[PDB]
RNA sequence: ACCUCGGGUGGGCACUCUAAGGAGACUGCCGGUGACAAACCGGAGGAAGGUGGGGAUGACGUCAAGUCAUCAUGGCCCUUACGGCCAGGGCUACACACGUGCUACAAUGGUCGGUACAAAGGGUUGCCAAGCCGCGAGGUGGAGCUAAUCCCAUAAAACCGAUCGUAGUCCGGAUCGCAGUCUGCAACUCGACUGCGUGAAGUCGGAAUCGCUAGUAAUCGUGAAUCAGAAUGUCACGGUG
């Protein structure tokens, strides 16, 4: 859809917006020398943030097409747009071989 | 009665202690380590002296006549509460989260 | 001098074989020959081109082999020493061309192809 | 079917100095377990030298030629009647028929200590009371009931 | 000196553009040394709606190439870097 | 599961709708869509309306229900 | 030469290796055979002998074969919802039947103790060593590292010694109770592994039916993509043969 790319655009904003406090709240919990009173109130600040901030909510879709399945991260393309753009000599250094 | 149950003969000790039903294989390797009985000899070649020390270890883990009693109440606690793990455990379905549509035949028979 | 360099490859192995006059000194990777190849028939297969050309007692042998499999390194030495024996002349050329020792075995492993599961095995249909 | 098939050769037995035994060793190997099968064939070779004072190659040389048959059937159907024809076994083929019959009856011997199963097989066939010798002679008897079909619609 | 590009009809044709254009200015630069090659296979499915056993597999290469000076006294190649870069060659400097 | 470094789990809005709702005692069921949280000995004997998926079902909290979460007591699928 | 005995070091450019550029194989040559003409059967030499082995490359067309849910578009309908937004649930339900795939059914084995040899690949939003604490999965710890350097990373089968005596078993591991660690805001429906305990069916499997002509079938491991987490599948590389 087009309305479905648009709702997973703003997830990428809200993850990259906060992005620093959640490093600190997970720095407090991960220490064995940390006190649980400093841990328990640190648990409060995680769950009162909106949940669309973790990377697990983020879903790497194809950038030109939007199809979820068949994505590679050494490119930005889908499974079936990568073929049509490679036969036209665009992708540099890419050939067939055996 | 011999050690809680009858124990076979002409066998090594760790294999012989396996039938006591509450001690597996790794646990019976500790009992011969803690007491000092050599597993490499048979149970025939042993002395009638130190078997109490083997019988001391049986009085510290569990006994199958009461092991099956107490594990039933672990089942029975799950059933009478009506929790989901005891909900299917009343009926006969798998428990841990296996697949049910096909192939779960060792809880339903032929 | 009299040092003779011999190489030989079989089943992705590679053996440096040096050959010089000596008295039965067979040493491989600073190990004895009976110690290196543990319990196999190829302990004698490395001697088979040597005892064919009746020079089993007349040379030092220094072998360094890398890569390959267990019994693939033993074939690398057997191909390797035959190239080192023919640096002398071609008197033993006909004694080895007829023996079938000089030709490198070209039979290498084959790649997995799509649709198939092995190199040539394919799943069952009905 | 253009005729293609060339010949590949395996002849290696350094610890005993033999040629028939190496080809027999390949009929015992399962899935490339050669070093396992090598010590079982020698493991059933020394028990014969333990049993008989003669060199156990000759026991193996005699045990082949009382399992190896002479003629056998060949169900060549005329296309409307199923016939069988007793045919002369080619001299190259008749070695491998005995060695393949020998191993398959060793596996159903049902003893302990696996090299003793093959040990008893090579002892019997120097006499004739083996199951491989009884399987040999029974197929010999199948040819003479089949002997009417030797040339005629054959 | 180390060089990275995508085809051997550039990167092994720009070393002579550096070896000649540095040994001319007096300093000694030895012969270039090859390295192992990056090879990356990409097996992609080819049909839009599914038919699995029709596939197609590509490969992207990366050629490496290492130079070696002896006596550093020339800043001539430092100005002649925009010349020696042509289309797809990257040069990290290790002036030994 | 949920290893003992990070010991308990309960939801934040559930806690203020219980701990303050202890101070005025049990005269109402607690209607909550949350199912990820456990029950606790601060909550022995309450009445919770756990979301089935299309309705809420009542829960009689006992003392021997403490370790298990709320999910084992709401249904999902019928199979009549 | 050096050494502390590690190419450790000076050194060397012999080598292995790496990758650029070349030669080599054409029925060329010998004999026979054919209409002596294509060719065929033998022979020498040669690393290779008769398209050396493998791979990519699929003609005019067929089945109105498949896809409007990858994308693009003619038309048709919805446009106070057949469009948007957010919670929980669901696709993982379950007398049954069919398709592929893995283990097993043991003694060419099973355990314990030693010990030997690979290719190929990924890693500065990462790999995460030494030391270190844990029955064990791990926890600390922070190096080295932008890669023939550092890490992933210990190949397994084989071999050697021991016990095991062919018993539904020192076989097999399903189920299940209990106890743990890891990721993630969150392991109830619904994750993966670890400990301990319990131990099933299964003693080679009808009518039928499929794969394969040589580094091949058969058997043993390793890696990558997708990926916070999660492979018995897919793709890929080697051992023994």
């Amino acid at each position: 859809k087009e309305s479905m790319k648009n709702r997973e655009l703003k997830r990428q904003l809200t993850v990259a917006k906060y992005a620093k406090k959640r490093a600190e709240l997970k720095a407090i919990i991960a220490n064995p020398n940390s006190s649980a009173e400093e841990r328990w109130n640190a648990q409060v600040a995680l769950q009162k943030q909106p949940r669309d901030a973790s990377a697990s909510r983020l879903r790497n879709r194809c950038r030109l097409t939007g199809r979820p399945h068949g994505f590679y991260r050494k490119f930005g393309l889908s499974r079936n747009k990568l073929r049509e753009a490679a036969m036209r000599g665009d992708v540099p250094g890419l050939v067939k071989a055996s | 009665r011999i050690a809680g149950v009858n124990i076979p003969d002409n066998k090594h000790t760790v294999i012989s202690l396996t039938y006591i039903y509450g001690v597996g294989r790794t646990t019976a390797q500790s009992i011969c380590a803690a007491t000092g009985v050599n597993p490499a000899a048979k149970i025939k070649d042993l002395s009638d002296e130190q078997i109490d020390q083997l019988r001391n270890e049986v009085a510290k883990i569990t006994t199958e006549g009461d092991l099956r009693r107490e594990i039933n109440m672990n089942i029975k606690r799950l059933m009478d509460l009506g929790c989901y793990r005891g909900l299917r455990h009343r009926r006969g379905l798998p428990v841990r989260g296996q697949r049910t549509k096909t192939n779960a035949r060792t809880r339903k028979g032929p | 001098a009299t040092q003779n360099y011999g190489t030989g490859r079989r089943k992705t192995a590679t053996a440096r074989v040096f050959l010089r006059p000596g008295t039965g000194k067979i040493s491989i990777n600073n190990r004895g020959l009976d110690q290196f190849f543990g319990r196999e028939t190829a302990r004698m297969v490395v001697r088979q081109p040597l005892e064919l050309t009746e020079t089993v007692e007349k040379f030092d042998i220094f072998v360094t082999v890398v890569g390959g499999g267990v019994s693939g390194q033993a074939g690398a030495i057997r191909h390797g020493i035959t190239r080192a024996l023919i640096e002398y002349d071609e008197t033993l050329r006909s004694s080895l061309r007829k023996a079938g020792y000089v030709t490198r075995d070209a039979r290498e492993v084959e790649r997995k192809k799509v649709g198939l599961r092995k190199a040539r095995k394919r799943p069952q249909y009905s | 079917r253009r005729r293609v098939a060339a010949k590949r050769e395996v002849l290696a037995d350094p610890k005993y100095g033999s040629q028939i035994l190496a080809k027999f060793m390949n009929h015992v190997m399962e899935s490339g377990k050669k070093a396992v099968a090598e010590r079982i064939v020698y493991g059933a070779l020394d028990k014969v030298k333990e049993r008989g004072k003669a060199d156990p190659l000759e026991t193996f040389e005699k045990a082949l030629d009382a399992i190896a048959p002479l003629v056998e059937v060949k169900s060549r159907r005329v296309g409307g009647a199923t016939y069988q024809v007793p045919v002369e076994v080619r001299p190259s083929r008749r070695n491998a028929l005995a060695m393949r019959w020998l191993v398959d009856f060793a596996r159903k011997r049902g003893e302990k200590s696996m090299a003793l199963r093959l040990a008893g097989e090579l002892l019997d066939a120097a006499e004739g009371k083996g199951a491989a010798v009884k399987k040999r002679e029974d197929v010999h008897r199948m040819a003479e009931a089949n002997k009417a079909f030797s040339h005629y619609r054959f | 000196i180390r060089l990275k590009a995508f085809d051997h009809r550039l990167i092994d044709q720009s070393t002579q553009e550096i070896v000649e254009t540095a040994k001319r200015t007096g300093a000694q630069v030895r012969g270039p040394i090859p390295l192992p090659t990056r090879k990356e296979r990409f097996t992609v499915l080819i049909s839009p709606h599914v038919n699995k056993d029709a596939r197609d597999q590509y490969e992207i290469r990366t050629h490496k190439r290492v130079l070696d000076i002896v006596q550093p006294t020339d800043k001539t190649v430092d100005a002649l870097m925009k010349l020696d870069l042509a289309a797809g060659v990257e040069v990290q400097i290790s002036l030994g | 599961p949920r290893s003992l470094k990070k010991g308990p789990f309960i939801d934040l809005h559930l806690l203020k709708k219980v701990e303050v709702a202890v101070e005025k005692n049990d005269r109402k069921p607690i209607k909550t869509w949350s199912r990820r949280s456990m029950i606790l000995p601060h909550m022995v004997g309450l009445t919770i309306a756990v979301h089935n998926g299309r309705q809420h079902v009542p829960v009689l909290v006992n003392e021997d229900m403490v370790g298990h979460k709320l999910g084992e007591f709401a249904a999902t699928r019928t199979y009549r």
